[PDB]
């Protein structure tokens, strides 16, 4: 019947905040946005300002065409028809080129020709907005942690897209570009090899998966418990150790037998979700390159009866 | 495909996933020992040093510099209570409560603890104190929802111990942090907001009664608040809901 | 003979609320069922997942 | 063994069932009425699993696998080596679940925190006990549960997935999987960020959480906050625990047919259903 | 043997006989249960 | 003598017979309902 | 074996009852659910068989 | 020496109490013992 | 040989002799699971087909 | 007239955003030109030379 | 005031990327003729 | 009433954009396929 | 320090080893026992 | 070798016993898990077949 | 187009030749894996044939 | 002047010796081209 | 030399009491090694 | 506010004009 | 070779012989295992088939 | 070419050095599994065929 | 090549030491692993072929 | 100029080792790709 | 240099300690791999 | 240069040392790859 | 001045256009 500390009771808005300038160029930075009142309910209410440089333009850029080729291929599916566009928005896909090409880039654009410019964007958005990751860290002095848990889902995705399919020898191993499309190349490829439940870094992917949403409703329950006495202000429980840290550390010793600390807790959060895609990008690269069935491979090595 | 075993059913996919289990081990053992920089090495009731430290040695020190001289705080390193703790233990064998020996909401043991924290306000990235009430912050407004001003101020037995003056807002946060609450002899008390319900005609606390607001620590300047001083507040409140509901 | 009382109502304390905790699954389980009747289910049955 | 600060916490109170009977601690556990409750199924579950596997005739960890009982059973009790253990683990793993959520609380009112951690571990019980007891009593048999092996729950898994075609079709199972992939990112995001702020470029002063929210802004547009971050992490780690639940409780029990011909309502709209090209046109 | 009363010196009588009434009846739960799965017992049959 | 609850000598010795004394009739009930399942229907 | 007493000088008796309560219950549980797992010392069903109730 | 504040006196009153009970759940259970052994020997 | 007592100067009595506690009764458990895991050793089954109890 | 784009765009911006633009472009037509059969030089001059 | 430049740096900024346009310009009329001349396009 | 800076890069993003749309649509039409109607 | 971790002197160390030794005496013998009925009944050499 | 006592100077005694008394136990239930993988060192198995109990 | 040094007090030269760098080895790994792509440009499988090694 | 906080003479030496590299680059892939068009022209 | 800090003659005292448990360790394991390889050799 | 009005008649006019042509391209 | 001792000025001790432990059990686990996964050096069945025990 | 020096007048040596030992170690490996991948160049079974070991 | 020495003012020897360790292990290792697969130079099959073990 | 701490002089010193690095090892893989070459040319 | 604090006395007596141990774990290992040898050869 | 603080004396001895193990362990991989070359050659 | 450079563009964008679409009219008309 208490507070819960779930949404907020009392919504202050005071001037807007510019962020810090440690060594920003602050011409690149925009102006500040609305304020939202409805994202105040729950988080902070101000939108803005975003930094757009160098390498914002590049994947801004790079992405929109990305986009805009699939969207193009769409409404080419729908005959330039908005209403067949909308029926069947889930049911069009931009496929790679057929087996029969391979590796080569003489393929008809209608035939894959064109999933190959749309990835090629795509490649150039992701890996201009890591460096856009690892350049905004560093013109604030922080550390590179963001970018380094953004490359361990970079390497999931150059698997699928990128490395697999020139260890498989074709680009018709990589994933296409469509919202139902991708669900049938994820639900494929585990029918052609052999039920990759089986996959042992498939398994450890989800054990990490899994861990993810446990570490985060643990993490996430114990600071809005412990938030009565500040501990939602993390930075200064690791400077100046509160009894904010000092109940959440006691609770989970008091349950688990032991306990994390305010800066290690992260330490375990982001290590808990890089190994989602490190581990997930091992299996899938082990998948047809190493193992066609693992089932048959689970069967050798245990974790199934003979 | 590659499929091929360099000894029994060895092939690259062992390889791998045993590679993975020694990484896994070592990762384990590094993510441990980062997470005893607090509260380490372990004690007895009596405060020596417990003859059990676990499997996990202490990690090698790290120093913080901190963001406006402040000084360095390296972990793991010395600790200690320096507040004196009114505690007596229940029995002589360890595993058991220890009692308080008086007012636990006074003393600040159990769920009343707080901890001997630096006595300096926080401060933001421009060196300006973190939290301010909402009267001296410039440009300050409560933007949404029932503003809670001018509203008696309900405890836990049902009756009123006092009315909210002001709020208390974490500036570059841009959040209510505290509420000033003014009691009958006049003096103002701080509550803070996640303790406090705000409803439609008035502000419920359910932690503390009404014979106990004259209890919260108070803050040694009108407009400045420390983190010793949040953290006797935030803990005296929170004790209320063990020590305060008879 | 007071005391006997007192022996008797905390075991019957103990007792008592452990019925309610059973019985309160019981009228949770006897829920689903009642549910489970009602919809097409036993007119759409579906095979075993289990190797069993 | 406690911890330097630990000593002014282990005051006695707090409990629900009993006060002083059970309240104590053995090392670092915390025991309680529900202390001893835990340790009581835990033991026994284990116990349980390990004759199961001697029943069974293995003793390699990754083929025992305790099998709920057939579906000619329905509803009531099987054999112990046929299907009856694998109830009597279930009401243990139930009972130890339901009492170490239990004991969180009374560890919660002796450190006067919030309740939110219990409450969030009751949302992965609810999603425990729909896959063994609401589904299974839904549909009539304990046989429609996963058994209780590392690779034959996956068996199951499959097995359920595919009577109902491509699995992915299912509408809360692509809404719980969104916020499953969200909650992953979040947590990497914010364990990201919190670490960079603490460990600096290098010899630099310590980062202040204005930092936290200037390197999101600049990034995205958009910083959430401190507080909001935690509340996003459990709201998005319940909410995916919610929806599974909810994809499997009308699986098999409201919706009976292969997940795609669900999708087919928005296609079959009569503004657009009858018009050439396409797709399904 | 005749000593077994100082069990109560050790133990809090008012918490033990709530703790107990938790133990006896779901004691008496479970062998119903069991009893109630045997064919040859089942008396609701 | 080790009183960890309070309770002395002669007020243990007290309840204890009153808990034995409703022990042994709960035992005696339990016994007659054993003895009249097992009339019905024995075991062994 | 003569001063076996002393045990009790190393653990509080409140916390030996408990834990030793929580054992010898897991332990007669735990050999009742094996032979009744067992259908040559399952009694329930050796009765059955003797008495033709089947 | 000395972990639980019983001296050697409480020690030994409560160790003769304790081996009492253990003694009466013994014999108890060598009864049941020979009752089920001669009801279905399992050697 | 007669220095052996001298571990009880490294080693806190309580932890030992509940680590011993729990390791002794896994193992007395696991050993007795092995004996009935296999078919030659399970006493329950010997004694089922020495009387003719099937 | 047209240098004034210089005094209300900031030339760091223009000259990034002209320079990702013709290398995209560069890039896509290159590509189309690979994946028709009349334009794949690489096809054009294997059958050319008599080539794998 | 949109950059702080001035006609005299807006003018000299203007002269060399018009210069870089046209070498640009001119190499690309270059390769667009080798190209027609080895396969013509209309 | 418009930014001099805002309205020429969304501007020019739409006229380069709309250039492709109309270049890629004769592109899929065989009877405007110059890569293959010169072929 | 080697003079000792859990505060017990040399003789109280002298004692505690000498009753857990009779305790591991007695423990042995009783499994001595019970391996020599086994091994007459059904012996695995 | 006269100064392998030094190694006490360097390494915590009662984590290197803790260490120790787990390695040593788990390298134990290792080797003793191999022979029993192998049918020809199963002590189990090799007496019943020498006994005739199948 | 000789006032081009003007370019390098408007884009900060560190970051120049990184992005310099990676486009360069990108674009010769890319030109390298497109004619390893086509076979008659695979240098590999063409020397293979010609030297008659498969 | 600078948006990077450069002369116009450290500009100078900049561009002059990046210069001499991007000759020397281009001087070998244009030997490199040479060498694959003598052995096999895509022309 | 020290990260523990026991004095030299600890160091001896605690190592000679670890080797004799050492020997005794190792004296048993060669007896049952001694009467498994008479029992069943492996070589 | 006569620039939010340019960019709400803008978007609602450039973008059913593309639709009418559309609609006109898909038959 | 002689001035090798100046490794022991840069690296932790305990570290340097915490991972070496480690590092020399696993290795020794690894050769063991390969070992017994061949045939011919698996020494359970060389002897098996030299005594004719199965 | 004699002004190439400045080069570290712009760039940690730690980071271009580091950047390097990994570009080229990662390409030297690449290019060591390219031609072990294609028969052709397989030095491996090149030398099995040789000696005509199969 | 006399002036080498210098490499270790701007690298750490200890970071520079583990990654070499680690680097030169995973290496060795990876190629044992290549022969083994290889039946050409598997030597322990070679020692088998050679000595009649199979 | 001077981004990261070095003088003319360090990096004059610094880019001689440098190169005398680099033409070492492209020394070695000249002879490693003749080597090769006379084994197993690809051209 | 010293990011341990050990004095040069100390370097090279814990050293000294140290080959003794490789010298005897390595004179283990070459007897058993003469043992093994004789044995069953691998060559 | 102040990276890792050695003084252009610590350097060359630790250098010394590194290459004087740097050719010890080439050293025996030389007689390594020429004893399995002897054994059977990979060209 | 916007305006007046602004417009200087169009007809250089509009008149290069019509010599554009003025091209593939001769080149394959569309009507
Ligand atoms: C990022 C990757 C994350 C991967 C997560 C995998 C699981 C990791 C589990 C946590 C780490 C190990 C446990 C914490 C450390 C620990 O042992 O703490 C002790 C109590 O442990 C305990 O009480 C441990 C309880 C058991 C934990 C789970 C272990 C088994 C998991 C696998 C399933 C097994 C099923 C049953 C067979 C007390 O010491 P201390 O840590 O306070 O201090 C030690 C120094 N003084
Ligand atoms: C997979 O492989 C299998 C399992 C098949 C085979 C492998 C088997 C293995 C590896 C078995 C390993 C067995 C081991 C290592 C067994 C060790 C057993 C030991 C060490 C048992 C020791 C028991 C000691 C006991 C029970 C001592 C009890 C002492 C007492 C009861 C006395 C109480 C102590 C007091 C009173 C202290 C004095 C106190 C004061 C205040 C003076
Ligand atoms: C798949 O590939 C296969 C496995 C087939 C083939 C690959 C094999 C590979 C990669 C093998 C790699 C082998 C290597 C690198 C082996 C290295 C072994 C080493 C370095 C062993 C060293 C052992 C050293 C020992 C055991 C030293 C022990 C020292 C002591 C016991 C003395 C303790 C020191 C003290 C007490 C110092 C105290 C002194 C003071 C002053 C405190
Ligand atoms: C835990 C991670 C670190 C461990 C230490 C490092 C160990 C590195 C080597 C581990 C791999 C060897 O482990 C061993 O592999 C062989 C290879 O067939 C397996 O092989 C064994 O079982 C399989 C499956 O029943 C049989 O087909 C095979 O004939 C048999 O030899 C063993 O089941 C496994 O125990
Ligand atoms: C099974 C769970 C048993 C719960 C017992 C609760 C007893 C409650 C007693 N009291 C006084 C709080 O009402
Ligand atoms: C709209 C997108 C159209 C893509 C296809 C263009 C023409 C393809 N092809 C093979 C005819 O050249
Ligand atoms: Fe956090």
């Amino acid at each position: 019947a208490e507070y819960q500390n779930i949404f907020t009771q009392v919504q202050v808005r005071g001037p807007a905040d510019l962020g810090m300038t440690e060594d920003v160029n602050l011409a690149n930075r925009s102006g500040v946005g609305p304020f939202s009142t409805l994202l105040g309910w729950f988080g902070n209410a101000q939108l803005g300002p975003i930094y757009l440089g160098s390498l914002g333009v590049l994947s801004l850029f790079s992405g929109l065409m990305w986009f805009f080729t699939i969207g193009i291929w769409f409404w080419y599916q729908a005959g330039w028809n908005p209403a067949v566009f909308l029926r069947d928005l889930f049911f069009f896909s931009l496929e790679p080129p057929a087996p029969e090409y391979g590796l080569s880039f003489a393929a008809p654009l209608k035939e894959g020709g064109l999933w190959l410019i749309a990835s090629f964007f795509m490649f150039v958005a992701v890996w201009s907005w890591w460096g856009r990751t690892y350049l905004r860290a560093q013109a604030l002095g922080m550390g590179k942690h963001t970018a380094w848990a953004f490359l361990s889902a970079i390497w999931l995705w150059m698997v699928l897209g990128f490395i697999r399919p020139i260890l498989m020898g074709s680009w018709s191993e990589a994933v296409p570009y469509g919202i139902f499309s991708h669900l049938d190349w994820t639900n494929n490829f585990s029918l052609v090899h052999g039920n990759l439940f089986y996959n042992p870094f498939h398994g450890l992917s989800i054990a990490f998966l899994y861990g993810s949403a446990l570490l985060f409703a643990m993490h996430g329950a114990t600071i809005l418990a412990v938030s009565r006495f500040g501990g939602e202000r993390e930075l200064e429980q690791i400077a100046d150790r509160g009894t904010a840290a000092e109940r959440a550390a006691l609770f989970w010793r008091w349950t688990m037998g032991f306990n994390a600390t305010m800066e290690g807790i992260h330490r375990w959060a982001i290590w808990m979700a890089v190994l989602v895609t490190l581990t997930g990008g091992i299996g899938i690269l082990l998948s047809g390159t190493v193992v066609d069935n693992w089932y048959v491979w689970g069967q050798n090595h245990g974790m199934a009866p003979l | 495909m590659v499929g091929v075993t360099a000894f029994g059913n060895f092939d690259l996919a062992s390889l791998a996933i045993y590679s993975f289990w020694i990484f896994l081990a070592g990762l384990i053992y590094y993510l441990q020992t980062e997470n005893m920089r607090e509260g380490y090495p372990l004690e007895n009731e009596d405060g020596t040093p417990a003859a059990n430290q676990g499997p996990f040695p202490l990690p090698k020190p790290k120093t913080f510099i901190l963001p406006h001289g402040r000084g360095t705080l390296t972990v793991p390193g010395p600790e200690s209570e320096d507040r004196p703790i009114a505690l007596a233990r229940t029995a002589v064998s360890e595993g058991f409560p220890h009692a308080p020996t008086g007012d636990p909401m006074k003393d600040g043991v159990g769920p009343a603890s707080w901890v001997a924290r630096r006595d300096l306000p926080e401060l933001d990235g421009h060196g300006h104190n973190k939290i301010k009430p909402m009267k001296a912050a410039a440009g300050f407004y409560v933007s949404a929802g029932k503003n809670p001003i001018g509203l008696p101020v309900r405890g836990c037995d049902l009756e009123i111990a006092g009315k909210v003056v002001d709020i208390w807002v974490d500036i570059p946060e841009q959040m209510a942090r505290f509420l000033e609450v003014e009691l009958k002899d006049g003096s103002t008390r701080l509550l803070p907001m996640q303790m406090v319900k705000v409803q439609s005609n008035r502000v419920h606390v359910n932690a503390l009664s009404s014979d106990l607001f004259a209890g919260i620590p108070t803050i040694k300047s009108p407009t400045e608040v420390t983190l010793l001083e949040e953290d006797k507040i935030c803990g005296y409140v929170a004790g209320g809901l063990m020590y305060a509901a008879p | 003979t007071n005391l006997r009382l007192w022996v008797a109502f905390q075991m019957m304390k103990g007792a008592g609320w452990a019925g309610g905790v059973f019985f309160g699954t019981l009228l949770l389980i006897g829920f689903f069922r009642v549910v489970g009747r009602m919809l097409p289910i036993d007119e759409n049955p579906a095979p075993a997942p289990n190797i069993t | 063994a406690l911890l330097s600060f630990e000593r002014k916490y282990r005051v006695p109170g707090g409990t629900l069932v009993g006060g002083n009977l059970f309240d104590f601690w053995v090392g670092p556990f915390y025991v309680g009425f529900f202390g001893v409750a835990t340790f009581f199924f835990a033991a026994l579950g284990i116990i349980l699993i390990a004759w199961s596997a001697v029943l069974q005739g293995t003793w390699n960890p990754q083929l025992i696998s305790v099998y709920p009982p057939a579906l000619e059973y329905g509803l009531g009790g099987a054999p112990l080596a046929k299907g009856g253990l694998w109830q009597i683990i279930t009401i243990c793993a139930t009972g130890a679940f339901v009492s170490w959520a239990l004991r969180e609380v009374e560890i919660c009112r002796k450190l006067g925190i919030g309740y939110h951690i219990p409450f969030a571990f009751a949302f992965a019980i609810l999603a425990y006990l729909t896959l063994v007891l609401f589904r299974p009593v839904m549909m009539g048999a304990w046989g429609y549960a996963f058994p209780y092996g590392i690779w034959t729950h996956l068996d199951w898994v499959s097995n359920t997935g595919y009577t109902y075609g491509n699995f992915h079709y299912n509408p809360a199972h692509m809404i719980a999987i969104t916020f499953f992939f969200t909650n992953a990112l979040a947590l990497a995001l914010h364990g990201a960020l919190v670490l960079s702020a603490a460990n600096p470029e290098k010899g630099k002063e310590m980062r202040t959480p204005d930092h936290e929210d200037t390197f999101f802004r600049d990034l995205v547009g958009y910083s959430i906050g401190t507080l909001g971050i935690h509340r996003l992490g459990l709201l998005l780690s319940l909410s995916a625990v919610f929806f599974s639940a909810l994809c499997m409780i009308i699986t098999g029990t409201i919706w009976f047919d292969q997940w795609v011909d669900w999708w087919q309502w928005w296609v079959k709209l009569p503004w657009w259903a009858n018009i050439p090209g396409g797709i399904n046109g | 043997m005749s000593k077994f009363y100082k069990i109560w010196m050790i133990f809090d009588p008012r918490r033990v006989f709530v703790a107990q009434g938790v133990f006896l009846f779901l004691l008496a739960v479970m062998i119903h249960l069991i009893l109630l799965s045997t064919p040859s017992y089942n008396w609701l049959e | 003598d080790l009183g960890y609850t309070g309770l002395t000598d002669e007020q243990a010795q007290e309840l204890h017979s009153v808990y034995m004394s409703g022990l042994w009739l709960f035992s005696a009930v339990a016994i007659v309902a054993h003895l009249a399942v097992y009339i019905w229907r024995p075991w062994f």
